[PDB]
């Protein structure tokens, strides 16, 4: 048997120290690099691997679980043959990969596509905090104090019972200390607003993500997903198991000023009329309320706060009132053209914060109807103005 | 020897299922319900269970529709036989659509290992108040609305294990999908003990 | 006649002697844009040149005004003229215009030259008697067509023009009546010239494996319409391939491997570009066939694709993402069922060419591709002007992507042709629901006014794919005669209909007593007399005569004297 793991290990070396296209061998490039930037993490592409020989991409579709791990050390391999001089360490590195294949929409997903790897895509609307998955453990026997360790992999094991070298059940123990751990997060993914059945809940799922793919998005965030489709033995239905995925490959679907803008700015202030230019530039559709233009372009370029030494602040935000639906297309306007913007016109896990007034920092504030906007009372505004602000609203819009 | 729908008739067991559950029984079952499907016909002589496993096979849809009063028509004995004891009779009726599937449609088994019969046109029918001990173990026709849904999460059809003394593998034990599996035993080794659930030999199948 | 096969190196040669001077480039190539196998040949030709390090010109090209117009901007220095897939009916001489003495120098003695060269690749098969014979500054790449089929006509060709009283009338009625016998036959291309460049090079020991597989895929693309003509050359193109084909046996894969080998070439849509389910979904023969355009034959499709056992889930997926399992018996799978859904036909072995790891394309899905980056690649006389430019800019696109670094440019146009594909399905199958082919008992006339597709018709190989869409439905109805097909399309823009005159076809896998008869195309003629007896302003400038445009008040009287045209 192992000879066999060995032989999927030398066919996947050789695919990486050999597939080349054109004139480049293009993993052999991406491994250096991205060991040269301690991003111990390589990226493949199915079509690449099934074009250098399907058989491998045959494999490990049908036992990805196993192969992909053999995968991982087959790099692992490689970058130390690579980055590091033979007879003269690199941590296991983590496998990233992209069918761009058919997708299969949330729903579908069944017992058909359990242990496959699965091509998907959707929203995440949460994201846990990283936890700890010991990659390596040491290991203390309880009793004849026999040393040893395990190096565990995040697929598909337990602290061995047996003294290995009676002494007892469990004799072993782990020596923190000189284990190794990696983060690990978990994500959350609701299927397209689109892809929901008619007058349908949106379904969801959970996802573990580790290695380098931690933290590469943000909750509310389009992507899509690669991952095994798996299930996990939940400790919270006869012979039911609790479906996840396990997270492959990720690519985002939505994804400072060079000299080109500073320039374009630049050229912008030379024009003489520049402001009468913004002044017409603003809510076309809004003809007139010239006034209102220009008072729009006042607010949204603030002004020159200032801190005096004696340490009290010269505001700089400046805040207009206005007074049927053209006002509310106005602020509509200014919140899709502001850099930052609150529009709402009144309306408005143990954690409490402020009103959403509160949440609004820099950029701009708008509401429609201050005469219909009264929750919190207009006092809270009074002091989020005036005084741009525990319970101390450290906002300044 | 196999026997005749007439000699099905004589039950000659301690229950109803006793009887299907004898082999030359079963062979008689099978023959019967096959010979049904493919010369049961609308007053049209058209084969409408032939259409059915046409439309299944065209739609890749892994439940066989059957309606109940069709096998009234013909082969009663069989209906009387199910409703008494319908979870016998409907594998082997279910093995038996394999085989009326799979003569029209070749190797249609990658399409769908399995196939599901769906009875339909239960003469019998019950309320939820009006079902009884004595209902229980057989089919009963019921309505009402639904309250509560949950999700769709997979549920394992088979099942091997793995003692934990020994424990290589354990047999592919079919889940009733109403309890556990609790072998409370080894084969390798004569005794109880932890039977890890083999992850290389199991099938999953939707639950909810 | 004029320069028959064997002596086209000659030909060449005598291109060579003229126009090679590195001082100066004096060899300009016309190309007719909108024909693939013109586009390989102009390529090979230009790969030719520059191993010979001649510097020439290429003039891509739409219209025979666009050529005369062209011409008349020509410089004296240009004394070699190459015309590919354009010309050969026509009377150049006359059309341009030429004047032997305008050009004729140093013709000393019983010899004769000009100072300029007119070479014409056009190989439909009406040859132009007087290019072929009157004039000698036209020169025609024969295929030996003329020598073979046109030495009566050349008889009384000559003989007419010898002729400068009833012994008079008793030959010049008969000579004239054979020469327009030769006339008033449709057009239908003769062979690829793709081919006849390819026989060239061979001639001038040129050939290699680039060469053969441009011409493959001329030959391929000309395919489609002239079957029996890829079918007359296969034989050839599969022999050279044998020829050129390296000794090595199952060498190891490797990047620099590159092979050009014949396997199955299943007659469907992309098919490894495109799921099985796809692939069969819009394979014209595959919809002729089962009818797929009404409901029921999508049924019998599903019925047929569980005939094979295989998950319908599986044939809509990626194919080269299919499983190795069924990637491979899918040569089994066809091999069985096939002839019970009447589709045997399907199974066809052809060229298919690989290079390293990238991956496979066989020669129909990359003419296709490139047909489809023909097309979609990017003051009404100046909209025109636009479209056609767009046209010859799409035209160069084809060209680099005929280069092999380039694969990007080939994916596009594959994902291109895959949306032409579906849009030309949608379309045909509303139109056969709509009804909107008519049996005028001349033609089946089916005229086009719904805006969608209809900015994309404008183009005239879309509209040609349409076309024979329809037509492969209408010729596998076996209920439809061959009637001519009668197809237009009105451009808002230009508030003209794109009349083209399609001609039928016998059913692809027809091969009996009949189907041998070619069933030439007097759409461009019967359009030509109606224009000339009419008035109705159109565009005979297209060199495919078939096709021509028409104002959108002028198609319906035109359509009445088409009707009423005895020429159809
Ligand atoms: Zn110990
Ligand atoms: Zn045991």
């Amino acid at each position: 048997n192992d000879d066999d793991n060995t032989e999927i290990i030398k066919s996947f070396k050789n695919f990486i120290l050999e597939f080349r296209l054109d004139s480049q061998f293009i993993y052999r490039d991406q491994l250096r690099n991205n060991i040269l930037v301690k991003n111990y993490s390589l990226t493949v592409n199915m079509e690449h691997l099934i074009g250098y020989n399907e058989d491998i991409y045959k494999k490990l579709s049908d036992e990805p679980s196993d192969i992909i791990p053999l995968f991982e050390t087959a790099i692992t391999q490689v970058a130390k043959r690579i980055s590091i001089l033979s007879r003269a360490s690199l941590p296991t590195f983590q496998l990233i990969l992209n069918s761009n294949a058919n997708q299969i929409p949330l729903r579908d997903l069944d017992s058909e596509h359990v242990s496959k790897i699965v091509r998907l895509s959707g929203i995440i609307i949460s994201t846990s905090v990283l936890s700890s998955r010991a990659t390596y453990l040491s290991i203390m026997c309880r009793n004849c104090r026999h040393t040893t360790s395990i190096t565990i992999n995040n697929f598909n094991v337990s602290l061995p019972r047996s003294c290995l070298s009676n002494c007892g059940p469990d004799p072993y123990i782990i020596i923190h200390e000189s284990s190794k751990f990696i983060d690990q997060q978990f994500l959350k993914l609701q299927e397209i607003p689109e892809l929901v059945p008619v007058g349908e809940m949106p379904r969801n799922l959970t996802m573990t993500c580790d290695r380098y793919l931690t933290n590469k998005v943000i909750p509310g965030t389009r992507v899509t997903i690669v991952g095994i489709y798996s299930i996990y033995n939940s400790k919270n239905g006869v012979a039911i198991r609790t479906p996840y995925i396990k997270i492959l490959g990720i690519q985002s679907d939505v994804e400072m000023f060079t000299e080109e803008e500073e320039e374009e700015f630049l050229q912008l202030s030379r024009n003489p009329k520049l402001y009468e230019i913004l002044t017409n530039s603003i809510a076309p559709s809004i003809f007139g309320n010239e006034d209102i233009k220009k008072a729009i372009v006042c607010l949204l370029m603030g002004g020159s706060k200032k801190i005096l030494p004696d340490g009290m602040r010269l505001r700089g935000d400046i805040n207009v009132l206005l007074l049927g639906t053209a006002k509310s297309q106005l602020l509509k306007f200014v919140e899709k053209v502001s850099p930052i913007a609150v529009y709402t016109s009144g309306k408005g896990e143990f954690y409490l914060e402020g009103g959403a007034m509160v949440l609004a920092d820099g950029g701009v504030v708008c509401i429609d109807e201050f005469d219909k906007m009264r929750d919190e009372d207009r006092v809270a505004i009074h002091e989020a103005m005036e005084q741009q602000t525990t319970t101390v609203l450290n906002s300044r819009t | 020897e196999e026997l005749t729908l007439e000699s099905l008739s004589n039950v000659k067991a301690n229950s109803y299922s006793e009887w299907i559950t004898q082999p030359n029984v079963s062979r008689t079952i099978a023959r019967e319900l096959k010979s049904f499907l493919l010369e049961y016909t609308d007053e049209t002589g058209r084969s409408v269970y032939g259409a059915r496993i046409r439309t299944l096979g065209e739609m890749n849809s892994e439940s066989l529709e059957v309606n109940y009063r069709h096998l009234a028509e013909s082969k009663a004995i069989l209906a009387l036989f199910l409703a008494k004891c319908p979870e016998e009779m409907l594998k082997i009726f279910d093995l038996v659509a394999m085989e009326a599937t799979e003569l029209h449609y070749p190797d249609y088994a990658r399409i769908h290992s399995e196939i599901h019969v769906r009875i339909s046109d239960f003469p019998t029918i019950y309320s939820l108040r009006e079902l009884r001990e004595s209902n229980l173990s057989s089919l009963v026709r019921v309505t009402g609305v639904v309250t509560r849904r949950t999700g769709v999460f997979p549920q394992l059809k088979y099942v091997k294990f793995n003692c934990l003394k020994c424990g290589s593998i354990l047999g592919p034990f079919f889940q009733d999908s109403n309890e556990e599996i609790r072998i409370s035993f080894c084969t390798n080794c004569k005794s109880k003990g932890p039977f890890r659930v083999n992850g290389e030999k199991t099938v999953y199948r939707n639950y909810q | 006649m004029y320069y028959g096969i064997s002596q086209f190196s000659e030909a060449y040669n005598k291109i060579l002697r003229n126009s090679s001077s590195h001082s100066s480039c004096q060899l300009v190539i016309f190309v007719s844009c909108l024909n693939i196998d013109a586009l390989c040949a102009t390529k090979m030709l230009s790969l030719l040149f520059k191993k010979q390090l001649v510097q020439s010109q290429i003039v891509p090209i739409f219209g025979y005004s666009e050529l005369r117009r062209h011409y008349s901007q020509l410089d004296d220095n240009i004394n070699s003229l190459l015309l590919v897939g354009f010309g050969g009916v026509i009377d150049l001489e006359a059309f341009l215009e030429i004047d032997p003495q305008e050009y004729v120098i140093d013709t000393d003695s019983g010899e004769q030259s000009f100072r300029r060269d007119i070479y014409v690749l056009d190989a439909h098969r009406p040859w132009n008697l007087d290019n072929i014979f009157g004039s000698q500054i036209i020169q025609c790449f024969d295929d030996g067509t003329v020598d073979d089929t046109l030495g009566e006509q050349k008889e009384a060709y000559y003989k007419l023009l010898e002729l400068d009283r009833k012994q008079r009338k008793k030959q010049i009625h008969e000579y004239e009546g054979v020469l327009e016998e030769y006339y008033s036959q449709g057009t239908t291309v003769v062979n690829s010239i793709s081919a006849q460049i390819y026989s060239l090079l061979s001639a001038i020991g040129e050939t290699n494996l680039s060469n053969l597989w441009l011409n493959i895929l001329g030959t391929t693309s000309l395919d489609i319409a002239y079957a029996q003509v890829y079918n007359r050359l296969y034989p050839l193109l599969q022999d050279e391939v044998k020829r050129l084909t390296p000794s090595s046996r199952n060498s190891v894969k490797t990047p620099d491997t590159l092979t050009l080998n014949i396997q199955p070439d299943y007659y469907l849509f992309l098919l490894r570009h495109s799921s099985l389910y796809d692939s069969f979904y819009y394979s014209n023969y595959v919809n002729a066939k089962l009818s797929l355009w009404n409901e029921n034959g999508k049924k019998r499709l599903h019925k047929m694709f569980a005939r094979m056992g295989i998950p319908l889930s599986t044939a809509q997926e990626t194919w080269l993402y299919m499983d190795h399992s069924i990637k491979r018996e899918l040569g089994i799978i066809f091999d069985k069922n096939l002839d019970r859904y009447g589709l045997q036909d399907i199974i066809r072995d052809g060229f298919v060419r690989t290079l390293g790891y990238r991956g496979s394309i066989s020669a129909s899905e990359f003419v296709e591709a490139l047909t489809a980056l023909l097309e979609v690649g990017n003051n009404s006389a100046q909209k025109l002007t636009n479209l056609r430019k767009r046209w010859v800019s799409n035209f160069w696109l084809s060209w680099d992507a005929l280069d092999d670094r380039k694969v990007e440019l080939l994916n596009r146009g594959i994902q291109l042709a895959q949306d032409l594909q579906r849009a030309i399905f949608n379309t045909g199958v509303a139109i056969l629901e709509k009804k909107l082919i008519k049996h005028l008992r001349i033609y089946r006339l089916c005229v086009l006014q719904d805006g969608p597709d209809l900015d994309l018709y404008r183009n005239p190989l879309t509209l040609l794919r349409l076309g024979n869409w329809l037509i492969e439905c209408c010729a596998e109805s076996e209920d439809k005669q061959l009637l001519p097909m009668v197809l237009a399309s009105i451009d808002e823009n230009t508030d003209t209909y794109l009349v083209a005159g399609l001609t039928p076809r016998y059913p692809r896998g027809l091969d009996t007593i009949h189907t041998k008869k070619p069933i030439l195309n007097n759409f461009s003629m019967a359009f030509q007399q109606i224009t000339a007896e009419t008035d109705a302003k159109v565009r005979i400038d297209n060199f495919e005569s078939s096709i021509i445009e028409i104002r959108r008040e002028d198609l319906s009287p035109f359509l009445e004297k088409l009707t009423l045209s005895g020429l159809l």
